[PDB]
């Protein structure tokens, strides 16, 4: 874990083209969105990392973009029910 | 006693390692729930999650991740 | 200005420099002598260049860790893009281009979807040497080139291993099985994870065959990698005598031909009572016959024996196992086991039948 | 046995005769030819003396 | 032996002798160990070829002294110690199958 | 002895 | 599935960070608009060495040798012998194992057997006396270089024993965010089947420059007698300045030829490392390759290391292009905060490098 | 779609090395072989390994007779001669 | 040819693996049989 | 250049029309070949019992 | 003359430096 750069998806998005799907017929190898927390080591920024979505097979990344933390811890004292979120 | 501090203190001696996880913004800690099919899983990520966010999560699905303390998060699957 | 004038990469070298004010070449330039005598003339210029433990190797790495904050406080898409990246926790989204339509499919969010950043070895293939071991609670013994479904590092994959042992560490020569209670080594065709890495093993992955027996059956680390590797079987040709002195014999048929027995001049046979022996010369008229020569006088009841060596091959056989590509996502079915074989083709196990042990009884020794 | 399992000091079970070499009896292995050679050398050495 | 302590940590660095012929032999259960209290690399047994195999680096093992009790045959006399755990694991219950290994 | 155990080899097309 | 370069230029390095990094490499147009247009042979000889030092490496040379494809493999090392052309000196295979040498399944034991030296290449006490201490201190602690017998050119016949016997996992990462003190300025001055006097002439010419600087001075002298001497007569000398405190070191060599006055070789390589101490900083113009190459491919740390302006050049950069071109990385120069130099300071953070070939 | 054509070829090797599987065994592959439990001199073409009891007689040729000579020569004008001296 | 060159290869494999054995033998014996006595020599004080 | 171990005082010298190679005579009874690239020597051959007077060579050859 | 330069090659020093009562 502490060599590698891991992520567990919450969140999954096919970021294809409909009507592209509707000119080739649903075997399209298609473009895949997968949103989540990272852990492990810094996972470089540049396209074309390889990476193992481990039951689905090998891939290399295309774009990454970072997003604002959805569920952030707030900035003796307590945890507010107010801050206690859930994602 | 000095017997006993040596002995004592030798054993908070490890391998020494790097760390690789950061201290401002740490990940979700990945808590995961493993039953055999027929006990708790469920009914017990639902009842933690309420506990922990006040939040009646009926029907789970997927990874879930709730803020558990002032700087400890972590995330539910099953 | 610098940096951004050496990365950006569509004006040359040269022009770097010069809106600033090839390594075959080893020495740098240098200037011409005559310049050079009438520059260092002068000596002043460079004048004043002239002139416990644990808790001490994690000072050592604390050390280092603030030495990276430090010299990380640095430009914003420098640090938090190019120079190291997405260091953890943070929330991204990654796309991926042509991944296969069956995931998006057959998409159950029951099943976790987790992604692993391979290393620059884990993405090459080849041999990978392991030692290896029947776990102690899988009942049934392990067989080699049965398959088996690997756990390497974020791979899961099906591969047939074949378990070696280095007999006394002279060969790395070829089991049939893995050993009851021990470690052997291994060794598969797979991807080439590093080396002091950890793996199971499983036999059966699906449900339908999920019996009641325990089903992760090895477990192991990871030797070595390589490319190729050399593993032996061995053979013995075995032959009998037909014509008996003292100390000479002549042997009948380990050999079809006098060019294999010239071909195997000089080798040391033995028979099966540890006499020891050397073929000598080829018969001329029976053709695979030969005149050997052993210790004392052998009988006519023995077996002489020419130890060689075969190389054998692992199989390149690589099935990773892409559950979540399925409609089920258990149920996944690979390569069968030898046993399941003869009982799908009803074949019978193959029976050498003077294989089988008998109980043999000494009759009394008695000599004239 | 200070360190050795009760599965590891097993019991190997000699071989047989081949079948098809089955009018030569009884294949004779290494305690069998000590017994033959000891009493072979030692009525050569009394011969020589 | 190791100071004021009964047994001592330490780190694997490499298996002594994994290149002998023989099994069995005291030159090949023979591990070299870097103690992490004074940092002095010593060398240690392990109990026998068949648990050689339980270690292989950079481990956190804990050995204590040896103990011989009389001249042995096939000694190697100056390794005064002998492997007791790995990884916090008795080796002797690895060896025996009763725990296994954690990593 | 020395093509024994290579796996390689230049591929000289010149 | 190859990344792609252009022209023979920086050949061996990208050979080197090819198999490196692992990944496949081409490059395209060796020449092609040349009158001889290709690949030559002491290039083509590097291609050999490469694979005999790594296995199960596919090359692929083209029918017009103006294009190689370069897919790489694990690097074994073992022991070997390398009968390198007269084109170019053992330097220049010699100078490229240096950076795969301590990344291997088996120790590096070469002899190479050619020309010793070269004007325009490494000689044995380059390679040994500069190139040695930096990876003496980037992490290696046992290799070596032997003279069994030197050959000057053109006929050579001088065979050169390379030998690293620590296989490390990853070089550490530097930290040299100083400009090291020079204790020490010494040397050595060879010369191969011509007189004796000729060293000291060298020797004396080197130190009568040499003399106004208020360190101290040494020049060690061989000459080569026998069947040590080679096939050719020649002579040359090679300077370094010593930093004891740490290490470091800064050299500076040549080599006469047909009517070369050894007086005046002597005071042109004098005068040429002192240049190089001018324009060094904690390196040399020719020890910076392979120290930001360690550097890069050290542990997934930062490790910074001091340079000044003047090192900064179209080869500097055209490294720094093909390592990124390569593996993705880039170094970050950030100044000094002090202003009677300019020095900029390379922080580089090395990609996560371990040698998985070493048997566990 | 492409997962189609990957789990199809690697179906069709799965048959193959399953049929192999359960095959029987080369004659190379078996210990204890005669001359008829493998195809007529079949051990020309195959480059087996066995240890031999003692070196062969050495072949003289030129180079073991120009070193004996140069050996000769040697003593001869050194007068190193290990005759029997007369009591 | 190739059994004067495989029994030629085999003594010299022999006979570089006994001088490593013993060495590394005697030098485990020579440097830690001397702490040993040296820890037994200042344990005898006591 | 300076080339030496004659062991007497030296005689008569010459210059090869290539300017590449020397002869050295001397009272040593023996001339000595020098290629003037380097300084390096080629022969030593012992000639002419008595001391060798004079040494030149032909117009066009190395003779 | 620099015979003494041969004099004073590898012999002993840098020949293994360069290769790194009474009654
Ligand atoms: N008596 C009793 N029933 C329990 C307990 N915990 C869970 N159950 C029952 O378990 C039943 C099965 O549903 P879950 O417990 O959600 O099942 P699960 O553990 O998530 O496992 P899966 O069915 O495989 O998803 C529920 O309807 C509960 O009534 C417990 O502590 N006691
Ligand atoms: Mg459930």
């Amino acid at each position: 874990r502490n060599e590698h750069p891991y992520m567990l998806a919450d969140r999954f998005t096919d970021l294809t083209h409909p009507e592209l799907i509707e000119t080739q017929g649903l075997q399209i190898d298609r473009k895949v969105a997968i949103y989540g927390y990272l852990h492990g080591t810094p996972l470089p920024s540049a396209p074309g990392t390889r990476v193992h979505i481990a039951g689905v097979g090998d891939f290399s990344v295309a774009q990454i973009e970072k997003l604002p933390d959805p569920c952030p811890t707030p900035f003796r004292k307590r945890l507010d029910d107010k801050d206690k979120l859930i994602y | 006693t000095m017997q006993r501090s040596s002995d004592v203190n030798e054993r908070k001696l490890h391998v020494p390692m790097v760390d690789r996880t950061p201290e401002d913004d740490p990940p979700p800690f990945i808590v995961a729930v493993v039953g055999p099919p027929g006990t708790g899983k469920t009914t017990l990520i639902r009842s933690l999650v309420r506990r922990m966010t006040k939040s009646t999560l009926n029907d789970i699905q997927g990874p879930i991740t709730v803020v558990s303390g002032k700087h400890r998060r972590l995330t539910f699957l099953e | 200005n610098i940096g951004k004038l050496i990365y950006m990469d569509n004006i040359s070298p040269e022009e770097c420099i010069r809106r600033w004010r090839d390594l075959e070449k080893f020495v740098p330039y240098f200037d011409t002598f005559e310049k050079l005598a009438k520059k260092w003339k002068s000596v002043d210029a460079i004048k004043e260049r002239f002139l416990t433990w644990y808790e001490l190797q994690k000072a050592k790495i604390s050390k280092q860790l603030e030495i990276n904050n430090i010299e990380y406080q640095e430009m914003t898409p420098e640090q938090r893009q190019r120079i190291e990246g997405f260091k953890a926790g943070s929330y991204v989204r990654i796309v991926f281009e042509k991944v296969p339509m069956e995931f998006v499919k057959n998409f159950n969010p029951k099943f976790p979807i987790v992604m692993g950043g391979l290393l620059p070895t884990e993405i090459k293939f080849g041999i990978v040497k392991a030692r290896l071991r029947r776990h102690r609670w899988h009942k049934k013994i392990l067989k080699t080139n049965d398959p088996l479904v690997l756990s390497l590092g974020w791979r899961r994959f099906q591969t047939l291993p074949i378990y070696t042992t280095t007999d006394s560490r002279t060969r790395t020569r070829m089991l049939k099985y893995t050993p009851e209670h021990t470690y052997c080594n291994a060794a598969f065709y797979g991807p080439l994870c590093s080396p002091n890495t950890p793996f199971c093993g499983v036999q059966i992955v699906a449900n339908s065959d999920t019996g009641n027996g325990f089903r992760i059956a090895a477990t192991g680390i990871v030797e070595e990698i390589d490319v190729n590797i050399e593993i032996v079987k061995k053979l013995k040709l075995v032959g009998f005598p037909y014509k008996i002195f003292k100390n000479t014999a002549f042997i009948k048929d380990m050999f079809s031909s006098a060019m294999e027995v010239a071909r195997f001049e000089g080798a040391q046979i033995k028979t099966v009572s540890g006499i020891r022996g050397e073929i000598k010369r080829a018969l001329s008229k029976p053709e695979g016959h030969y005149r050997a020569a052993f210790e004392d006088k052998i009988l006519m009841s023995d077996i002489v024996i020419l130890r060689s060596w075969y190389p054998v091959r692992v199989k390149k056989f690589y099935n990773p196992v892409t559950s979540l590509l399925l409609k089920e996502k258990t149920e996944w079915k690979g390569l069968r086991l030898t046993g399941q074989i003869r009982a799908a083709m009803n074949l019978e196990t193959p029976s050498n039948p003077d294989s089988a042990y008998h109980k043999i009884e000494r009759v009394e020794r008695h000599f004239n | 046995a200070k360190l050795v399992h009760d599965v590891q000091k097993k019991q190997h079970r000699e071989r047989s005769q081949l079948t098809s070499r089955s009018r030569y009896g009884f294949l004779e292995k290494h305690k069998d030819y000590v017994k033959r050679a000891q009493d072979f050398h030692r009525k050569q050495s009394t011969l020589k003396v | 032996p190791f100071g004021g302590s009964s047994h001592a940590k330490g780190i694997v660095l490499e298996k002594l002798g994994i290149e002998s012929k023989q099994p069995n032999s005291a030159i090949r259960k023979c591990v070299r160990v870097q103690l992490i209290k004074n940092g002095k690399k010593v060398t240690a047994f392990v109990p026998n070829d068949g648990c050689l195999n339980f270690v292989d680096e950079n481990d956190e093992v804990l050995l204590a002294g040896f103990g011989r009790k009389g001249k042995a045959k096939g000694d190697i006399p100056g390794v005064r110690f002998k492997v007791v755990k790995v990884s916090g694991v008795s080796l002797l219950a690895l060896w025996k199958e009763k725990k296994e290994k954690p990593r | 002895k020395m093509m024994k155990n290579k796996r390689g080899g230049v591929i000289d097309k010149r | 599935k190859y990344t792609t370069f252009q022209g023979s230029q920086n050949f061996r390095l990208r050979i080197v960070l090819a198999t490196l990094s692992g990944k496949p490499i081409k490059i395209e147009k060796i020449r092609s608009g040349d009158l001889n247009p290709g690949l030559k042979d002491y290039e083509v000889s590097f291609l050999r060495l490469i694979e005999s030092v790594t296995n199960g490496s596919v090359i692929e040379i083209s029918y017009t040798g103006t294009t190689v494809i370069y897919r790489p493999g694990i690097i074994v090392g073992g022991a070997s012998t390398h009968i390198c052309p007269s084109s170019k000196p053992v330097g220049y295979f010699v100078e490229p194992m240096l950076y795969l040498a301590p990344f291997s399944k088996k120790k590096f034991s070469i002899l190479f057997k050619g020309i010793t030296a070269s004007h325009n290449d490494a000689g044995i006490e380059a390679i040994k006396w500069g190139l040695m201490p930096v990876m003496e201190k980037f992490g290696v602690r046992e290799c070596a270089l032997h003279t069994l017998k030197r050959g000057s050119p053109p006929l050579g016949g001088g065979e050169v024993h390379l030998v690293v016997d620590s296989l490390i996992a990853q070089p550490i990462t530097m930290h040299e965010i100083d400009r090291p003190i020079i204790s020490s300025i010494t040397g050595v001055a060879y010369s191969t089947r011509v007189s004796p006097s000729l060293v000291n002439r060298m020797i004396d010419g080197a130190k009568k420059v040499l003399k106004n600087l208020q360190c101290e001075v040494n020049i060690t002298a061989d000459v080569w007698r026998g069947e040590n001497s080679g096939k050719s007569p020649g002579w040359g000398i090679t300077l370094v300045a010593q930093s004891k405190q740490k290490g470091w070191s800064y050299f500076a060599e040549d080599i006469g030829d047909a009517g070369s006055i050894p007086e005046e070789l002597g005071e042109k390589v004098a005068c040429q490392l002192l240049e190089e101490i001018s324009k060094s900083a904690a390196v040399g113009r020719n020890q910076l390759p392979l120290a930001i190459v360690y550097m890069v491919i050290g542990k997934e740390d930062i490790g910074r290391l001091r340079i000044n302006k003047e090192q900064i050049d179209e080869r500097f950069i055209i490294l720094l292009r093909d390592i990124k071109k390569i593996f993705n990385t880039e170094v970050f120069l950030k100044p000094v905060d002090e202003a009677d130099n300019e020095d900029m300071i390379a922080t580089i953070k090395g990609i996560g490098f371990t040698n998985t070939s070493k048997k566990i | 779609s492409s997962f189609e054509k990957q789990q199809i070829e690697i179906r069709k090797q799965i048959e193959q090395l399953e049929n192999e599987a359960v095959a029987e065994k080369k004659w190379s592959l078996k210990g204890e072989v005669k001359a008829k439990d493998r195809p007529e001199d079949a051990l020309l073409t195959e480059e087996l390994e066995f240890d031999r009891t003692a070196k062969p007689v050495p072949v003289i040729t030129s180079e073991v007779t120009e070193s004996l000579e140069d050996m000769i020569r040697r003593r001869i004008q050194d007068s190193n001669f290990d005759d029997l001296q007369r009591r | 040819f190739e059994a004067r060159q495989r029994i030629e290869e085999k003594n010299k494999e022999s006979s570089d693996y006994h001088a490593k054995m013993a060495h590394i033998v005697n030098t485990i014996n020579t440097e830690e049989g001397a702490e040993k006595n040296k820890y037994e020599r200042e344990r005898k004080l006591r | 250049l300076s080339l030496y171990g004659h062991k007497l005082p030296v005689l008569s010298i010459d210059i090869s029309f290539d300017s590449k190679m020397i002869i050295t005579s001397s009272a040593d009874k023996n001339i000595k070949i020098w290629g003037l690239d380097f300084g390096d020597c080629h022969k030593s051959l012992f000639a002419h019992q008595d001391s060798i007077m004079n040494v030149k060579f032909l117009p066009q050859s190395h003779n | 003359n620099g015979p003494s330069d041969v004099y004073v090659p590898p012999s002993k020093k840098t020949q293994k430096l360069l290769r790194s009562e009474n009654l």
